[PDB]
């Protein structure tokens, strides 16, 4: 092995699909439900962007006409319900394209000595715990009296969460019923199991005629000037990637760890867009420390194992510029 | 200021004189080797060994009602090569001087500007616009594999044609729609190497031309409500042709399970809802006794059809059979049983 | 001898040759009438001994593969290249030529020729069709076969019929301008090729499918054509294409 | 006999048609089909390529606007369904050009001795193996619960199979279906027959809302490099040569066999587009062996036989080196 293959490339071992908004009340939250649609909205504001001292001076006090979309609650229902899913593959059945046959020998024998060594359990456990506190609520999280998260496999429908209760900078490793799902997140990662599939249903409660937020679209310079909210089978709802971005934020290996003291999203260059400083820009960047657990053959402490599988699960394109 | 366009051609550590000295050099080498066609080869595949062209100049009939070469106002000849290794004078034919004029109308027209630049570099001038100027046509020998053959019927016997494509009315019609306000199709999928191996100089100052767009109307299109809606569903199994079937009366038990295995692969993934459905008319039933010789319905015999119209059935007089008074409930159930 | 109509209905044809010098998208008459050479070349080698007089094409449906742009322009697709022969076999990725595809759901109509043509006919041609490929295209289904004889037992469709005179008619110093200017006056013609030139000379030549016919190069001509419903026809014989060959003419007519 | 023709070229005898995709629910899976339908989806992601140093210090942290499409299931939904066809013709009549008359004749000859020796049985048997076990789902079958596949022959209706026991490496010749088709299959590349239609239907069960991958079409465009899948009349499907790759994964006899141990498509180089390196260099590949079948007309062992009905089965352009 003197380089990496020109054709290497991963899969995603947690496909996570689109959220849907319902509302309902907390009294009756396990009754019925109801659809939450998208409004337009027009509104009128006035020129407040920095403009030069010229155009300041001739045009400060003109209107400006401007479109939007909005997402209310109704005046009867003061609980937000968001449910989705989560399909977990084996991490060693997911290695979609590889050339050289070596590596992918190698890529095996590094993840078995990684199964043999820790056996999925750290990753599953944060993964469980990043469910746990509700994370993925984003701008749905602040102001809210009780959230509730329920997790349900199969048939078994596990206790409520409360993740107020849950700080959002720590993770846990002594609850039950995350120790129980985490193993058999475990269990399906290493390669026991072949699939495992989880539905995740939460209750927000925020209040009466509250407003909610849900995903915007990406427009570009060709379509529709204005801001376009995300529908999903009518009702609002929330991307696949916006949820994955909030389950993958268990990063607390990187490098200047202590100085800042929160996790981030496991990225190539550990890049957080939340306070804008990258944190492996060269020594701990994921090509880098590939590079040294397979083509020099080099042991790495556990923090670096967690994160290559940790990136190793979510996959991407990691070819070379054809040596 | 030639001289300096001569430099920029050549891309290498040598200096100025050597630089100037490969171009010259590579014009002697490959004057030979570059031919002019109209129709050449290689155009639909690269991997056609030799050159082939056919150079066809000939007079506009202008009544005939068809299009072809030397028909449309098409007024520069293609120049192609064998191989991409010989393509410095395909680059050397397009080379612009101080003012707006290229170098063949002061190349056939003898201009001195020109020899000006072509006589202070080097003195080889003479040589080199008497080759690019009588220049050797094409003959269409030999044929491979990858240039289409097709045979055609002429009289009584058959006739093989051999295919060749026309380079410079590709060129005509790409910027004769590239000026209009035609559909057209751009059709972008050649590569700029593949353009330069071709051979020829049109396809590589033009690699992705501008096609006519030839389609059906607009309202022909398949569309997603199209194959929504279809049509109804008829048996495959004519009642006349099957033994036992005593113009319209089943007898033989045989039977059943071939009707019920008609019925079941037929409507299979097919239920629509009753707004969906087709309705089950009284002069399709009557007609088939009609047909079939009968003035009322048999005692203890009921109308049956085969496919199901829950299943998308058609109501037309092929699409039943009378059956026995218990079969017909045998078949309902095993229906019912397999669908709900 | 007797000569009736025999219609085969609402064929479906995918990945159909969609690709020209110059057009893209209706796949040229030649490949019709081969289809119906060849159709009766396998018929009489059945000892049917029948010959077709006549081809009518009744468009329904078609699909071009690939998708519309934004702006509305097609953008075609093409297949992953596989092994082409030649120099660079071994390679893992090809070349790339120009090439397009079409979906079509097309009716034909065919004139014969022949002693008791009957129902027999019908299930001949129904048992040798499913064997042959349409323009290089498969085909995946048909409805059924039919014998007709008069305008009123046709599908709903739409015919191409061979419009010469607007292109003669049109206004333009040479033929392509002449076209041009025909399909920017008028919004329902479209362009087809029709025959194919000589610009050769008869005789011999080394490499070809079989070294046994009289081997001449050809080249595309193309013309106008345009739509009509069925119920607008006024004869059953105008809606035939047929073969015309002439001294370096290997053209197909409507006449 | 001195080489090949210089025009010689065979014929598909394994057609396939265009898939489509439909949804539905498992209980009521032989009732009603739902459509699927392609959406499309912009993402704003981070410039997570490999870079050099200084473009990598200059655009640690920009942002990324790009777009694509996806397809997935509705929320009342559980259950992917695939409907399609094949089309088997005979081996001898699918030759379509052949200039020589001594190398037809000589073709006709080996392709007879060859029926009479085996009759197609094996090549048969593989085909309706890599259909039983649902090798055409490619990155469908991944993380399936139930897979029911089941065959359809004119008017006959056989019993269903079950892709998930059925092993993606071995094969079975001993299940009484896949003897019976194959059966079929063999008598009509034997030219007993002249032609078979055969109709696959397969259910998948992947759960509510999960994801389907459909083919993604290749094309080119200015200011548009996103994703964009195959539409088939408006719902999901794939392409006919996507289905016909998996097919013709019987290739079990490429020397090194008992090392990677696992079958490959049949090339005529034997290279196939996921280890780079192809199989049968230069002294298995079919070119050789079809002169040493043919010229020298020497016979040869059971699996190079084997591997020339199948390169013969797919077809292509087996003409003699070209010359200017």
């Amino acid at each position: 092995l003197k380089s990496r293959p020109e054709n290497l490339s991963f899969a995603r071992c947690l496909n996570t699909t689109e959220a849907k908004f319902w509302q309902t009340d907390f009294l009756k939250r396990h009754t019925f439900k109801l659809p939450l649609l998208i409004t337009d909205k027009a509104v009128l504001a006035s020129k407040g962007h920095e403009m030069p001292p010229d155009k300041l001076e001739k045009e400060i006090m003109d209107p400006n006409p401007q479109k939007s979309q909005s997402c209310t609650l109704s005046t009867e229902c003061d609980t937000l319900r968001i449910d989705f899913g989560i399909k977990v593959l084996p991490v060693k059945e997911s290695m979609y394209s590889c050339s050289d046959y070596n590596y992918r020998t190698a890529i095996y024998q590094k993840i078995d000595e990684y199964i043999a060594e820790d056996g999925f359990l750290t990753l599953a456990k944060r993964y469980v715990n990043n469910i746990a506190n509700a994370r993925f609520l984003w701008r749905n999280r602040k102001g809210a009296e009780i959230i509730e998260t329920i997790v349900t496999i199969e048939d078994k429908e596990y206790p409520s969460f409360n993740s107020k209760s849950f700080n959002l900078d720590t993770f846990v490793e002594d609850n039950a019923t995350i120790n129980e799902i985490a193993q058999q997140i475990a269990d399906t990662f290493a390669g026991k199991r072949e699939y495992l599939n989880i539905y995740v249903t939460c209750f927000v409660k925020i209040g009466c005629a509250m407003e909610v937020y849900p995903s915007q679209e990406m427009t570009f310079d060709d379509d529709d000037k204005g801001k376009k909210l995300f529908k999903f089978e009518g009702s609002a709802g929330m991307h696949s990637q916006k949820i994955n971005n909030a389950l993958r934020t268990i990063d607390t290996w990187y490098p200047d760890y202590t100085t800042y003291e929160f996790p981030i999203p496991v990225e190539n260059y550990g890049a957080a867009r939340s306070i804008g400083i990258p944190f492996r820009p060269d020594t701990k960047s994921f090509y880098k420390l590939i590079d040294r657990m397979i083509l020099k053959n080099e042991d790495l402490p556990i923090e670096d194992k967690h994160y290559v599988m940790a990136i190793l699960i979510r996959g991407g394109m990691f070819s070379k510029k054809q040596e | 200021m030639l001289r300096n366009k001569i430099l920029a051609a050549i891309s290498q550590k040598i200096p100025e004189e050597q630089k100037i000295n490969k171009y010259i050099e590579g014009l002697f080498q490959s004057i030979d080797k570059n031919h002019l066609a109209t129709h050449v080869a290689k155009f639909t595949e690269t991997n056609s060994p030799g050159n082939i062209g056919a150079y066809d100049i000939l007079s506009s009939d202008m009544n005939c009602g068809y299009l072809d070469t030397a028909n449309a106002g098409w007024k520069e000849p293609d120049i192609v090569t064998n191989d991409a290794k010989y393509k410095r004078p395909q680059g050397f034919v397009a080379m612009e001087m101080s003012d707006g004029r290229t170098v063949m109308e002061h190349l056939q027209e003898d201009s001195a500007e020109l020899r000006h630049e072509m006589e202070e570099l080097t003195d080889k001038y003479d040589e080199i616009r008497d080759g690019i100027l009588n220049m050797p046509s094409m003959q269409p020998y030999r044929t491979n594999q990858f240039i289409k053959q097709v045979f055609f019927p002429v009289g009584g016997s058959y006739h093989l044609l051999s295919i060749l494509p026309s380079t410079v009315l590709n060129y005509e019609v790409s910027d004769r729609l590239y000026r209009s306000k035609i559909p057209k199709i751009r059709l972008r999928l050649l590569s700029s190497n593949a353009a330069s191996t071709t051979g020829s100089r049109l396809v590589s100052k033009n690699k992705w031309p501008l096609v006519f767009q030839a389609l059906p109307p607009k309202f022909l299109e398949k569309n997603l409500a199209k194959a929504l809606d279809k049509e109804y569903l008829l048996p495959d199994i004519n009642i006349d042709e099957l033994e036992g079937v005593d113009n319209g009366c089943l007898i033989d038990e045989a039977l059943l399970p071939l009707i019920i295995d008609e019925g079941k692969r037929k409507g299979e993934g097919n239920y629509r809802p009753r707004h969906l459905r087709d309705e089950r008319k009284e002069e399709t039933v009557q007609a088939f006794l009609d047909k079939y010789g009968y003035c009322n319905i048999p005692v203890g015999y009921e109308v049956h059809h085969i496919v199901p119209l829950s299943q998308g059935g058609a109501d037309s007089i092929k699409n039943m059979i009378m059956l026995s008074i218990e079969h017909h409930e045998r078949v309902t159930e095993a229906h019912a049983s397999y669908f709900k | 001898m007797m000569k009736g109509y025999i219609l085969l209905e609402k064929v479906n044809i995918e990945n159909a040759n969609a690709f020209n010098n110059i057009i893209v998208g209706i796949p040229a008459i030649t490949s019709f009438l081969g289809f119906a050479r060849a159709l009766e070349r396998k018929l009489n080698a059945k000892e049917i001994a029948i010959r077709i007089n006549g081809v009518g094409l009744e468009f329904h449906e078609y699909e071009l593969k690939g998708y519309k742009n934004k702006r509305g322009q097609y953008v075609t697709s093409c297949p992953l290249p596989g092994s082409i022969p030649g120099q660079n076999e071994k390679k893992l990725d090809a070349h790339i030529m120009n090439q397009a595809y079409i979906d079509l759901n097309m009716s034909f109509l065919l004139e014969v020729e022949g002693p008791h043509v009957d129902m027999s006919t019908c299930k001949s041609i129904k048992s040798t069709m499913e064997t042959l490929r349409i323009a290089g295209g498969i085909i995946r289904n048909y409805k059924k076969i039919r014998l007709i004889d008069t305008l009123a037992d046709i599908p709903y469709g739409y015919f191409l019929t061979l419009r010469q005179d607007n292109l003669n008619d049109a206004a333009g110093d040479d033929m392509l301008d002449k076209m041009i200017h025909a399909l920017q006056q008028e919004d329902t013609l479209v362009p087809i090729a029709v025959g194919f030139k000589a610009l050769s000379e008869v005789g011999h030549v080394e490499g070809q499918r079989d070294p046994e016919k009289d081997h001449c190069f050809v080249e595309s001509i193309f013309s106008l054509g345009g739509f009509e419903c069925s119920k607008i026809l006024e004869d059953i014989n105008s809606c035939l294409w047929r073969y015309k060959t002439e001294e370096g003419l290997y053209l197909c007519t409507i006449i």
